[PDB]
């Protein structure tokens, strides 16, 4: 009855992994023009199916804020983005004394279109031509040490040199269905309720994650997934005022944004080869840039969130304030609709605060009433705070229209010792990590560890 | 449902099926662990490392015997300090995942013992080959 | 003329010599399939892939048995749907190149059958080891 | 002092201990020979080459038989031109380092002979399997 | 001529540009076959085919 | 410098015109440099003009 040891190769067990995943691009964004598509050219296309498992009785511990995978995602985006823009459009020649004047002035929305004349190097380096480019607001900075004169400078001349964009490249989020390397596997929670951490029950295997479209945005997160059953409010520590609350909504809300003014485009050859693009002149009338949002659906949302939020903050009213203040990159919502960069002023979106009863009362109506936010567009931006990767946008002609189904929310919390009857929430954001963390959380990466041991009692004759 | 393809082409499917289940299936798991500008390095490293791990495991199996069967008896008895459970409990109720949380201790003890029983066998075989 | 060096250090020399010829020579072919700024990636990829293919084939041989002999009997009978030729025709007249054009069907059927006969053998062996 | 870890985790420790010593230890040496911007290529090449060498040696061992035992009898007699020493002299006084300076000649003769004795064995086995 | 196009280079003055035959070799696992046949129209069933 | 002691003479005050953040604007700036990096300008005649 003596027990003897046997070895079992290939046993189904695992340990937490610390490795990397890879593209897994969608194999549909591939066409000849893929070389002109950002973050697709570089990637390998795949088409894998979902996995059946279901590991039965098996349960597992997940933790969204400890999943290192998000950093891999961040780091690659920074480096892929940066690499894709190297062989083109250095704009150093632009940083010359610039001369400019007012639109008409009058309406503030027209004043901003500064006609900006300057001398640029021609195909012959000896010859110089006087040319003008339409520019607006922030990129045009009063020249240092002048005295309210017509002399201006480009914003980046006191910083580092910037680029524009390779004009051929498309920047549109393509989902990447990240796949595991051999020896690794991905696990996912199919559980609702899940606070962002803890012992998920029915835990499916994953060969490749469901693809996630990278998005650059803050505050409201668009083109994302929905909660399956109910709004999910998730936070690393709800009692820590320094943390950001991530909210997954159950139903979609629709946002419609646009830029009304027909805009023409021109280009300037600077020295050899490379051309520069800029607005010729906004060719129509100049009207505001906005985002339509239905009021109904937004007032339904704020209370529904308040109801769920109330669970962690009981017997209190939920109030929504505006941002703390700062640069538009800090306080405004940011969109890249159509490839143009919009910064939209959140007030009065989150102006309201409903009594902690959150009664879901509304009614049928023929009303089409909306809440409209107004937007300010930029030409030069620090992409992901990449001042050292600063870039000038290419202009786009005609009028921009832009949908869609939103949103994930990024919120913070406030209120002092002088309240505690209500708490105040504010718009928050700026860390790209949370934008992806929001969806990446579903998955955990593990390593398969074959070769284990067990007694059997059976013995080898030899 | 599932079946072997999902369980072992995919991974860990039997983890919840208790270890006795494994006796009929631990095959495929092994074969699917050997599958296949700057990103070229990332990919090459991943490929190379998978190979190195695979081969290192094969080397250990070789050293201990038997070894091409994937399940081998190594003729080493169990230390009583490791015999706190019945075989039926181990094989019918426990999982590999579960066993592995506790039996995780004394890993190198086992490996040492396995290597040595094989070393002795080999000498005994050479002596018999010499006599024969 | 030629000889084994050219035939199998080099490749496919026996392809025209009919498959019975192979019984005396399929050795060298295997060993010579395992030989060894930006071009560094091209070369590393080529090397790595050759290794991966080699190892994957070895894994299949292992799973099916027997397997270190390069020629193994796996104790699986032929399905009559595959028995439209005499053995003499197969071994003396046909080439591997030729056989492989038709026998190419039902590849996974064979692999499935080979894997399973081995799985059954292993259980039977463990039961005998347990009894013995 | 030292011990196996330093001798074979580290390398060549037994080189001075005469070859008879090796009979109890040539195990670990094998496993530790399989361990694991532009520098990425240098490192990948190093890793890949180590793997290729390892596998190529395994392939030769396979071809000659026996081969998983690391020490095998291949049933090839010694040519008298190679028998200028007594076995006691070879095993008790000489080192592997030393033997290898002289026995270095006729390397491929041995390899040829080993490959062929195995080829003949395999045919004989198939004939017996056919009869049986 | 190139001022209205893209910038050009001259040549690294030290570099020799002379055709050197490259006897391209196969990777392990591959082999190259060749036709020793005349008549061959550029396509078709070559008879004596060397490795 | 002052000249006098050889160890002081060497500290040559070196004025030059450098490109400003605006490429069109130019500023006159000086940098202290000493001995070998400062080379009498080729083809001058013991003048105040030097080259790097
Ligand atoms: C984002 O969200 C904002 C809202 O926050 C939204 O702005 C609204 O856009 C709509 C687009 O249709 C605007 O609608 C127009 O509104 C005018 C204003 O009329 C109002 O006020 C007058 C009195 O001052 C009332 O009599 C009238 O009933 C309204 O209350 C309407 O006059 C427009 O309809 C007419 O004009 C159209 C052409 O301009 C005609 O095609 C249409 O048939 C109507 O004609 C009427 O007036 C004619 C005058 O020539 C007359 O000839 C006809 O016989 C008839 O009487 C239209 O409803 C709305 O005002 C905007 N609201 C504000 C304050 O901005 C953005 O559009 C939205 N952006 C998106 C979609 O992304
Ligand atoms: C921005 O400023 C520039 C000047 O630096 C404006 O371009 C100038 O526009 C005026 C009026 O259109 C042009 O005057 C006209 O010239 C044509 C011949 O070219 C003549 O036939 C007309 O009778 C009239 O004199 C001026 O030439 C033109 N200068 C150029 C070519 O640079 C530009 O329109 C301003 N843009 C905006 C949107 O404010
Ligand atoms: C979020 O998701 C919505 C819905 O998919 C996206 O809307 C899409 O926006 C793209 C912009 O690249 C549209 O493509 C454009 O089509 C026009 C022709 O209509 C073409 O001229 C443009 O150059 C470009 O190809 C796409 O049609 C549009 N889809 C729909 C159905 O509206 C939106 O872009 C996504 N991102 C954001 C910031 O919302
Ligand atoms: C957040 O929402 C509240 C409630 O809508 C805003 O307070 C209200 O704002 C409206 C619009 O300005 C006020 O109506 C206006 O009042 C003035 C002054 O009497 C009158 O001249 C206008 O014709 C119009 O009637 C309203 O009185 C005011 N108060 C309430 C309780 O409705 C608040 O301004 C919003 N804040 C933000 C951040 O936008
Ligand atoms: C190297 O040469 C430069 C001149 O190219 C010297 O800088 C100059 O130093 C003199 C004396 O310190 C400055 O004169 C003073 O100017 C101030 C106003 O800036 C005035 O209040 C004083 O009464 C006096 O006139 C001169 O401005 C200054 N020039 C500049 C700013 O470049 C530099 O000191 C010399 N360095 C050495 C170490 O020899
Ligand atoms: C879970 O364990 C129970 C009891 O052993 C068993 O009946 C059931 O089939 C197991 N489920 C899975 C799929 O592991
Ligand atoms: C451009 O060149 C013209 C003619 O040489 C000159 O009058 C004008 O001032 C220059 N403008 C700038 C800002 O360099
Ligand atoms: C450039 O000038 C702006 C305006 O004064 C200033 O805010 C910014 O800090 C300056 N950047 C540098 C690095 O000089
Ligand atoms: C997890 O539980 C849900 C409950 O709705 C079930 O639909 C799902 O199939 C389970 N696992 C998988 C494979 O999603
Ligand atoms: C829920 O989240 C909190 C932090 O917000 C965490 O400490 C806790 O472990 C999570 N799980 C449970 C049991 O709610
Ligand atoms: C937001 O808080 C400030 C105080 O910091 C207060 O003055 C302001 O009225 C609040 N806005 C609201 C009511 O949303
Ligand atoms: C945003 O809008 C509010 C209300 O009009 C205004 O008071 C505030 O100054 C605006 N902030 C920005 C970003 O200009
Ligand atoms: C070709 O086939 C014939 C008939 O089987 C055989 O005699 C001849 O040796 C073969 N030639 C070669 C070199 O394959
Ligand atoms: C050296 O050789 C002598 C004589 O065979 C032996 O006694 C001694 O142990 C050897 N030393 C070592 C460590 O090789
Ligand atoms: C450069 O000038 C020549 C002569 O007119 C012309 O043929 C050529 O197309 C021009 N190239 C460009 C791109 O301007
Ligand atoms: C909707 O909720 C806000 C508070 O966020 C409140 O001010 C407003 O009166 C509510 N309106 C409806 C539709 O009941």
């Amino acid at each position: 009855e003596n027990l003897w040891v046997t070895v079992y190769y290939g046993v189904p067990v695992w340990k937490e992994a610390k490795t990397t995943l890879f593209c897994a691009s969608d194999a549909r964004a591939y066409e000849k023009e893929v070389h002109n598509v950002w973050a697709t050219h570089a990637c390998v296309p795949t088409d894998p199916s979902p996995q059946e498992l279901v590991l039965g009785n098996v349960t597992e511990n997940f933790n969204m804020w400890k999943n290192d995978m998000v950093d891999q995602m961040h780091e690659d985006i920074i480096s892929l983005w940066d690499q894709s823009l190297k062989p083109c459009v250095k704009l150093t020649p632009l940083c010359v004394t610039l001369i400019c004047s007012d639109a008409t002035v009058k309406t503030g929305t027209v004043e901003e279109m500064k006609n900006c004349s300057f001398n640029t190097t021609t195909e012959i380096r000896d010859k110089e031509k006087k040319e003008y480019a339409l520019f607006y607001k922030p990129d045009i900075v009063p020249l240092s040490e002048t005295n309210n004169t017509s002399e201006y400078r480009l914003i980046n001349c006191n910083t580092s040199a910037c680029t524009q964009a390779c004009p051929k490249v498309t920047f549109e989020p393509i989902p990447i269905h990240y796949c595991a390397p051999a020896g690794y596997a991905i696990l996912k929670c199919n559980d609702e309720t899940f606070n962002g951490t803890g012992p998920c029950s029915n835990v499916s295997t994953v060969q490749c994650t469901h693809g996630i479209r990278p998005v650059v945005s803050t505050q409201l997160l668009l083109n994302g997934s929905l909660a399956e059953k109910e709004i999910v409010i998730r936070s690393e520590n709800l009692t820590n005022n320094a943390k950001i609350i991530i909210v997954h909504l159950h139903t979609p809300v629709e946002i419609v944004c646009t830029r009304p003014n027909n805009n023409t485009r021109k280009s300037v050859r600077i020295g050899p080869g490379q051309t520069f693009y800029a607005t010729g002149d906004i060719i129509g009338d100049i009207k505001q840039a906005h985002c339509n949002i239905s009021e109904e659906k937004w007032n339904d949302t704020l209370q529904k969130v308040g109801i769920e939020l109330q669970k962690h903050f009981p017997n209190k009213t939920i109030k929504y304030n505006q941002s703390a203040g700062g640069d538009m990159e800090i306080t405004t919502h940011s969109f890249n609709c159509g490839g143009e960069f919009f910064y939209c002023n959140t007030s009065n979106l989150f102006n309201g605060t409903y009594n902690g009863t959150y009664i879901s009362t509304n009614s049928s109506a023929n009303s089409t009433s909306t809440i409209t936010l107004q937007c300010r567009i930029k030409q030069i931006i620090n992409m992901w705070q990449g001042v050292g990767r600063c870039m000038y946008a290419p202009p786009i002609a005609g009028n921009i229209t832009c949908r869609s189904n939103i949103t994930g929310l990024l919120l913070t919390r406030d209120g002092g010792t002088n309240s505690n009857e209500t708490e105040t929430f504010r718009p928050a954001g700026g860390d790209m990590r949370d934008n992806w963390r929001s969806e990446l959380y579903k998955y955990k990466v593990v390593k398969i560890e074959p070769l284990g041991v067990a007694p059997t009692r059976c013995k080898r004759r030899v | 449902a599932v079946g072997i393809g999902a369980v072992f082409l995919g991974f860990l499917g039997a983890a919840g099926s208790t270890m006795g289940a494994a006796s009929m299936t631990l095959t495929v798991q092994a074969r699917n662990l050997l599958s296949g500008t700057v990103w070229g390095i990332k990919q090459l490293q991943a490929r190379v490392l998978a190979v190195e791990r695979y081969l290192r495991d094969q080397q250990l199996l070789g050293i201990w015997g038997c070894s091409g069967k994937l399940i081998c008896c190594t003729n080493v008895p169990w230390n009583s300090s490791w015999s706190n459970r019945n075989l039926s409990e181990i094989w019918d109720n426990m999982t590999w995942l579960q066993w592995d949380k506790e039996i995780s201790n004394y890993t190198q003890i086992i490996y040492g013992l396995l290597e040595e029983s094989q070393n002795q066998q080999e000498k005994n075989e050479q002596d018999l080959l010499a006599l024969d």
